[PDB]
């Protein structure tokens, strides 16, 4: 469908085994928030926003439960039809134009994710970097697969190379998306 | 068609009272209330029903347990006079905009 | 929170019993009234959505006033048998639990 | 449920807004794995089953929920837009950063590429153009599609194939809702 | 300021 604005208030994603779930709110394709199901807390991507609007985390928990319910009913009905593994695609690009010595952020956009289970990590020269890393929830795609983005803060150097490593059940070997200040 | 274990129970301060509930309606949600002159019904604990448990309006001094779809129990690990009331169990569809089905009730006295 | 104006009410069989209710959480969208007879638990009588402003079913009619967050249950042509305690509840546009009120006790004199 | 037998379900609500709230379309999609089996559509006004898999739900859903769902169009869609979007996302204005850079080496005659980087802006609507000595260039020009950063900002890169010369002035012109006046960046040999 | 959400409806 079409519009000037699109709101998704209550996207529910529940999967098994593992009873893995996700509850989010999207607006114009961006994450408003996701409900932390363990903390029972609404996590707004933009803090400022939380100062003006709110959402009771219980709404997410209540509906995540229904997700547990509908799944199963459907796993029983479908005659236990499992999900088919797709192969993720990754793209790496900087938030701002690269300038030697100036703080920037590297972004890894991973698309065509299905099912929504994945490990995305950063490698500075071939060594895993775990600090200064942020990850988004799973965004819904039109075809029902998903995308997700990961971020790495860093200082651009002539002596530094990067790679975004994606691990998924749809890949036979982890995918390394390479990137370096050109 | 909702049932509750003690339909009437009298315990002493400090005792570990445990009212239990049962619902055949095969509902996902279950609730524990308490009626008191001046407060009407007050939710204490509820469940999305698996092994789920959530705090209501007044959960202090209480703890609930939903071991299965049809069983939801309320537990006081140290009875208090302030807990002398009529407890109402309930069940309904996942939600809140859905009708809630109540049990008969349960009068409790600590002394 | 929910509030019920008539702390207590008595009317003679045949008249019109008006009950009042109010809340102040504009997010409330569903309001079900429960009826409780002495000895048993409460039970759903009539429920309305914030979408409409009226709902009828027998002698029972809910008058919902979106703004001012008022609400009232009218029982036209009273009748002994309608005499227990009535409860005005409400839930939000999120899917959160219902929140009841003080509850008005109605006595219908034959 | 033997070994690598993964199962998931998806609920995807949609509030499509056209011209503020003058027109709203509410769509609720029920997906099993990646298959949409049941769907509510305000246009249709009913819970029609999409595929076989959703055959058993239609009747029941229209019974138990039809009224509760139709209402969400007002209590969820219209409400969230006018009460929560208006003060937050619909008010977000982040200004573009704009810089020009050459792709190859700076010398006195090369078929290089000027890149105009327009970054960290919100919302999406934006206009970027290239000018050579005050005249707009549209021939060796190309821009990426809108790049969503995922942090509520976008960027777009616009390339201009050109051959630098003496006293030749290139300009990148950007117009965006967050700018009371357009931004213009200049580049010379 | 309190947002609402589309309720995910259970089956059966």
């Amino acid at each position: 469908i079409e519009a000037d604005h699109v709101g998704s208030y209550g996207i529910v994603v529940y999967q098994s085994p593992g009873d893995i779930g996700q509850y989010t709110f999207e607006f114009d394709g961006d994450e408003l928030f996701y409900v932390d199901l363990d903390k029972k807390e609404t996590i707004w991507m933009l803090p400022e926003f939380a100062q003006l609007r709110s959402f009771d985390p219980q709404g997410g928990l209540q509906n995540i439960a229904t997700g547990k319910h509908n799944l199963g009913v459907l796993t029983k009905r479908s005659n236990s039809t499992p999900a088919t593994n797709e192969a993720p695609q990754a793209t790496v690009f900087p938030k701002s134009p690269v300038l030697l010595g100036q703080p920037n952020t590297l972004i890894c956009f991973v698309d065509n994710i299905f099912p929504p289970v994945i490990n995305i990590t950063w490698l500075r020269n071939s060594k895993s970097v775990a600090d200064g890393v942020y990850e988004t929830s799973f965004f819904v795609n039109r075809d029902y697969s998903f995308h997700k983005l990961s971020y790495l803060t860093f200082i651009p150097s002539d002596d530094d190379i990067y790679d975004c490593k994606v691990e998924h059940w749809g890949l036979e070997e982890p995918v390394l998306k390479h990137w370096e200040p050109e | 068609a909702v049932t509750q274990s003690p339909r009437n129970k009298v315990a002493v301060t400090g005792e570990k009272v445990t009212l239990s509930c049962n619902q055949t309606n095969n509902h996902n949600n279950m609730y524990w209330y308490r009626q008191d002159t001046g407060h009407g019904l007050r939710l204490i604990y509820y469940s999305y029903g698996a092994g789920s448990t959530e705090k209501g309006d007044i959960p202090d001094g209480y703890k609930a347990s939903r071991p299965s779809q049809e069983n939801f129990s309320l537990t006081l690990e140290s009875a208090t006079p302030s807990q002398t009331s009529v407890y109402f169990c309930a069940s309904g569809d996942a939600g809140g905009g859905y009708e809630q089905y109540f049990g008969p009730g349960t009068r409790l006295t600590v002394l | 929170q929910v509030r019920q104006s008539p702390q207590s009410l008595t009317v003679w069989e045949g008249e019109t019993a008006i009950l009042n209710c109010s809340y102040e959480n504009s997010a409330f969208d569903y309001f079900p009234w429960y009826q409780q007879f002495p000895g048993e638990g409460p039970a759903l009588l009539i429920s309305i959505l914030s979408v409409s402003d009226k709902k009828e079913d027998g002698r029972f009619t809910i008058f919902f006033n979106k703004r001012e967050k008022k609400l009232s249950l009218h029982i036209a042509d009273s009748q002994p048998g309608d005499s227990a305690t009535y409860f005005c509840a409400a839930s939000a546009n999120s899917g959160t639990y219902q929140r009841f009120g003080t509850g008005t006790k109605l006595q219908v004199v034959p | 449920g033997d070994s690598e037998r993964h199962f998931v379900v998806q609920f995807q609500p949609f509030c499509y807004f056209t011209n503020g709230t003058q027109r709203i379309r509410y769509v609720t999609r029920y997906i099993y794995n990646r298959e949409e089996y049941l769907r509510f559509d305000s246009d249709v006004g009913e819970y029609r089953a999409v595929t076989e898999l959703g055959r058993p739900d239609a009747e029941y859903y229209n019974k138990q929920y039809l009224e509760r769902t139709r209402a969400e169009l007002d209590t969820v869609c219209r409400y969230n837009y006018e009460e929560t979007e208006v003060p937050t996302s619909l008010r977000r204005l982040e200004q573009p950063n704009v810089v020009i850079s050459l792709s190859r080496t700076e010398a006195l005659n090369h078929h290089n590429t000027l890149v105009c980087s327009v970054t960290d802006f919100y919302p999406a609507k934006i206009k970027v153009r290239w000018f050579r000595n005050g005249q707009e260039e549209t021939v060796g020009v190309s821009s990426t599609q809108l790049i969503r950063n995922g942090d509520w900002t976008f960027q777009v890169l616009v390339m201009l194939e050109m051959t630098p010369r003496r006293g030749e002035v290139y300009t990148c012109h950007v117009e965006h809702p967050s700018l009371k006046s357009p931004i213009t960046v200049e580049w010379r040999a | 300021s309190r947002g609402g959400a589309s309720q995910y409806r259970p089956s059966q």
